[PDB]
This record gives C-alpha cells, structure tokens and sequence, in this order.
C-alpha cells in the first residue's frame, strides 16, 4: 500500500506480488522492495541525480 | 516488534525519560528489575534511527503497599509521522 504522509518504512521483506508465499526466495511474483539505479556522468538530463 | 520493522521504545524509569527509536528484538516476557539488578525490555540494537534522554529527577523505585496517591494519565497518538504525547499529573 501506499505512503501516508512524512511516514518512514524500512523493510527487508521480499514483496509477494501474488499469492505464492516464497518467504526467503525471490521469484516470479517474489521480488526485494528495495531497487538501486546507478548514475553516470554520461547519463541524460532527467536520470542524473539531484 | 521483532527486528523486521522499525519500533519506538519509550522508558521513564523513575529518573532520566529515554526514547529510542531501533529495530529491537524483545524478549518473550519483557521487564526491567526493581535496587534495580535487571534490563531485558530488548535484546538488540541495530538500525537505530532517533534517541533521546531527557534530565533526571527522582520517582518511587522500591517496593511499597498502600493506597494510590497519584494519578498519572497519558494519550498517544500517531499523525503523519508525529507521534503526540500528552499527559497530565495529579495527586
Ligand atoms: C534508566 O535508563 C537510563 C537509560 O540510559 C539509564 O541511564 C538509567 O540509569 C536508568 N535508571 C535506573 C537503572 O535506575
Ligand atoms: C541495516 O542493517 C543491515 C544488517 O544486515 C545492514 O546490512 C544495513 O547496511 C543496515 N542499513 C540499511 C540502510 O539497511
């Protein structure tokens, strides 16, 4: 679910998108919350960081 | 409540009020002995996010029957990441 106002949320659990409860193995409908994007000096205007 | 998220711990015990805010793991039966010769409230720190103590002051700390002299009340309440404390003290 979404984000109320200024909450934080720290959390590890791997996201069951479906309704396989893989508890400890990503998969299909089973992946990390947390994703990383990489930035690069030759990266365009919008995918530089600020 | 078992390191797997974040969680507020607040503790007045009698002198000094700590708040901390950690990833604690807590026991099956949490307590604080009474002088006093224990702290199992947690187990762990880790990913700890805010402390705070405030300044002494001096409380009942031994074991004493008899009939209530104080009446110490209290709301907590959580709103858009502020979490409110109000009290009131009386005799
Ligand atoms: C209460 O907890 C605080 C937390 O730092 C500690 O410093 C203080 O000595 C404790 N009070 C006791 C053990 O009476
Ligand atoms: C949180 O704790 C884990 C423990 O394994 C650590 O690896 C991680 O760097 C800590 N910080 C964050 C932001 O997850």
């Amino acid at each position: 679910s979404n984000l109320k106002p200024f909450e934080r949320d720290i959390s590890t659990e791997i996201y069951q998108a479906g309704s396989t409860p893989c508890n400890g193995v990503e998969g299909f409908n089973c992946y990390f919350p947390l994703q990383s994007y990489g930035f690069q000096p030759t990266n365009g205007v919008g995918y530089q960081p600020y | 409540l078992d390191s797997k998220t974040q969680s507020l711990l607040i503790v007045n015990n009698a002198t000094n009020v700590v708040i901390k805010v950690c990833e604690f793991q807590f026991c099956n039966d949490p307590f604080l002995g009474v002088m006093e010769s224990e702290f199992r409230v947690y187990s762990s720190a880790n990913n700890c996010t805010f402390e705070y103590v405030s300044q002494p002051f001096l409380m009942d700390l031994e074991g004493k029957q008899g009939n209530f002299k104080n009446l110490r009340e209290f709301v907590f309440k959580n709103i858009d990441g502020y979490f409110k404390i109000y009290s009131k003290h009386t005799p």
